[PDB]
RNA sequence: GUGGGAGAGGGUGGUGGAAUUCCCGGAGUAGCGGUGAAAUGCGCAGAUACCGGGAGGAACGCCGAUGGCGAAGGCAGCCACCUGGUCCACCCGUGACGCUGAGGCGCGAAAGCGUGGGGAGCAAACCGGAUUAGAUACCCGGGUAGUCCACGCCCUAAACGAUGCGCGCUAGGUCUCUGGGUCUCCUGGGGGCCGAAGCUAACGCGUUAAGCGCGCCGCCUGGGGAGUACGGCCGCAAGGCUGAAACUCAAAGGAAUUGACGGGGGCCCGCACAAGCGGUGGAGCAUGUGGUUUAAUUCGAAGCAACGCGAAGAACCUUAC
């Protein structure tokens, strides 16, 4: 994007929880383009939530995509001599990106056999602060403010 | 221990470190820091996030001696000097005044190489 | 540009000459004890070259500065 | 001549404050320092950072300039003394007493030399630490001569405005330093800028000429060989001044032009990077190629822009071996 400032694409709601940040966690399930079986998935586990939590799944994923989001990443950039890890906020929208990418990322990494269940038990394990996306989260988090030292490359 | 309660910080910014001295109303020192003192080492002693941590360091061990509000006075320039004052000024420390008093010669010895294009 | 009030403006009649007068040599000094440059003190050539070698005879008299830390910063 | 003026002009003595280094005292503790990153180095025999006292050497911040002085080299804290140049006004005195100037004599940055003194900082050489393919460098830590003073030598330079000195003549505008005046402005000396005419290969110069003219001095005559050799003179030495030849080249060269280029600048694009999703590189195989092999493995295609490319159909044919 050397041009313009490249505006944000918009995503038609949710078939169920009407909601857009659903369908974008079905898309970064998704794969080949198999949208159907992606969403399929997305609500078996979905409904896996329940009888396994008396709460409503929507409640549950939103929180765990929350807990997952980075609120600091390390960057690199080269300053004569080498490159200097520089931390720095995350912006709004890489926060939802990358939260959601890790999910499906860390889900994938389970042992559950099927996919509905690992989407199910990461959405679940994430909910409540632990997990492979939450780990993540929290190593990047860690990498930034460990380079504190470096802070003054703002950009 | 001795019990001080008002002194001076004294700030001395490099483009390779920066070293917090704290002394009584008289100039005699109580305490230091740097970015040595801290666990830095190379480069990173210069760095304005290492001024802020020897400042800090320095503030805390003049609580101990029961100090409470100093007058900063700042030498050198260097990559860390402003995060030095503001580092004191947040950290129960109240900072009376700050005066900057960086030696200048009305032109005495030759630089370095270095240096140079100056004298 | 600074656009202050040229030290000869705030101010009347005096000997451009009288290395004792404190009281007005002061006032071509800077926060420091530097002599103000003729942007601030508002003088002349020839003024100012007079006033600069009064101010560093005030100096040798100890009336006068040569240096003085700033406050602030 | 008389009366005024400005100035880092020169020489001698005195003297002030800032800073660096060292020494002494206090207080205080584990590092400081340094770089791209490091290390050598320094520090518990207590460094760095901080306060107080002392010693010494060298240089003068602000003012300070686009400024001033000088014949040039050059001259910058402040005070006194000794001393040079120069500008203006008044038209007072002399009465062409003028200009230039081979040789001579003097001056002449830095480095360098001799004798003696001094030595804080800096620093050829040098000793080390890094860096690199190497690094007899660039960077870092040290460090002797020297840098400072006296006296005596040396006599060079991008000693430059790369523009010899003097005088007269030829639009103006604008800034500035210093003097005089009826003080919006005028007039004299100096420092800049833009420009009339004119000059110039061009660039540019233009009352501060590179214009128009006269006087006198110095100097040039293609490039390399060579500022060398020889001689002479000068020097303590280093080396300076004067300054060739054989041989050899078709050039060397000045300014400007259009390009291309830059580990120059500015502005701006492209799946160029970044962001991201899938993949190649590993396996088996298919196909093209290199190589090798063969009686022949027909030929071509070569970095991008050759390699499932000419081959949108090789069992014979095609087919060129
Ligand atoms: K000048
Ligand atoms: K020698
Ligand atoms: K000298
Ligand atoms: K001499
Ligand atoms: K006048
Ligand atoms: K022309
Ligand atoms: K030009
Ligand atoms: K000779
Ligand atoms: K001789
Ligand atoms: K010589
Ligand atoms: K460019
Ligand atoms: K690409
Ligand atoms: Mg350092
Ligand atoms: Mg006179
Ligand atoms: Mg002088
Ligand atoms: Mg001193
Ligand atoms: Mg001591
Ligand atoms: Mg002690
Ligand atoms: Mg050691
Ligand atoms: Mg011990
Ligand atoms: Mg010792
Ligand atoms: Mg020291
Ligand atoms: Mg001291
Ligand atoms: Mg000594
Ligand atoms: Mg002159
Ligand atoms: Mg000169
Ligand atoms: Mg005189
Ligand atoms: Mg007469
Ligand atoms: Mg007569
Ligand atoms: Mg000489
Ligand atoms: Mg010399
Ligand atoms: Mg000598
Ligand atoms: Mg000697
Ligand atoms: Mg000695
Ligand atoms: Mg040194
Ligand atoms: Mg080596
Ligand atoms: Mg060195
Ligand atoms: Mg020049
Ligand atoms: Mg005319
Ligand atoms: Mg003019
Ligand atoms: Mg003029
Ligand atoms: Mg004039
Ligand atoms: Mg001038
Ligand atoms: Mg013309
Ligand atoms: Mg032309
Ligand atoms: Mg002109
Ligand atoms: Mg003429
Ligand atoms: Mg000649
Ligand atoms: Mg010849
Ligand atoms: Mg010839
Ligand atoms: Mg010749
Ligand atoms: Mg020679
Ligand atoms: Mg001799
Ligand atoms: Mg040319
Ligand atoms: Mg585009
Ligand atoms: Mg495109
Ligand atoms: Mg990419
Ligand atoms: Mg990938
Ligand atoms: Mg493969
Ligand atoms: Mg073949
Ligand atoms: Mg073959
Ligand atoms: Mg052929
Ligand atoms: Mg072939
Ligand atoms: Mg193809
Ligand atoms: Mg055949």
């Amino acid at each position: 994007a050397r041009r313009r400032r490249a505006e944000v694409r918009q995503l038609q709601p949710d078939l169920v929880y009407g909601d857009v940040l659903v369908t974008a966690f079905i898309n970064k399930i998704m794969r080949d383009g198999k949208k159907n079986l992606a969403a399929r998935i997305f609500y078996d586990a979905c409904k896996i939530i329940q009888e396994k939590t008396g709460q409503e799944p929507l409640k549950v994923f939103k929180q765990a995509v929350e807990n997952v989001k980075p609120r600091m990443e390390v960057r690199s950039r080269r300053v004569g001599g080498a490159n200097y890890q520089v931390p720095m906020e995350v912006s709004p929208r890489r926060q939802q990106s990358l939260a959601l990418r890790w999910l499906v990322q860390a889900a994938n990494q389970r042992p559950e056999r099927r996919a509905a269940v690992r989407i199910a038990h990461e959405l679940m394990d994430a909910a409540e602060g632990k997990g492979g996306a939450v780990k993540k989260k929290e190593d990047v988090e860690r990498m930034a403010e460990a380079n504190r030292a470096y802070a003054h490359y703002r950009w | 221990k001795r019990q001080v309660a008002s002194g001076r910080a004294y700030i001395h910014a490099s483009y390779n470190n920066t070293i917090v001295t704290i002394t009584d109303p008289d100039g005699n020192p109580i305490t230091w820091s740097s970015g040595g003192v801290i666990g830095y080492k190379g480069s990173r002693k210069g760095t304005p996030y290492a001024a802020q941590l020897a400042a800090l360091d320095a503030a805390k061990k003049a609580m101990a001696y029961g100090m409470q509000s100093v007058d900063v006075i700042v030498r050198g320039t260097g990559a860390g000097r402003e995060q030095a004052i503001r580092a004191l000024q947040a950290s129960g420390l109240q900072v009376k005044s700050i005066v900057d008093d960086t030696p200048v010669p009305h032109n005495g010895c030759r630089p370095k190489k270095k240096f140079r294009k100056a004298s | 540009p600074s656009r202050k009030a040229k030290v000869k403006a705030t101010l009347g009649e005096f000997d451009l000459r009288d290395y004792r007068n404190v009281e007005v040599l002061k006032r071509f000094l800077s926060e420091t004890g530097k002599i103000l440059p003729r942007r601030r003190t508002g003088l002349s050539g020839k003024e100012q070259r007079i006033l600069a070698k009064t101010i560093k005879r005030a100096r040798i008299l100890g009336l006068l500065p040569f240096t003085e830390k700033l406050v602030r910063k």
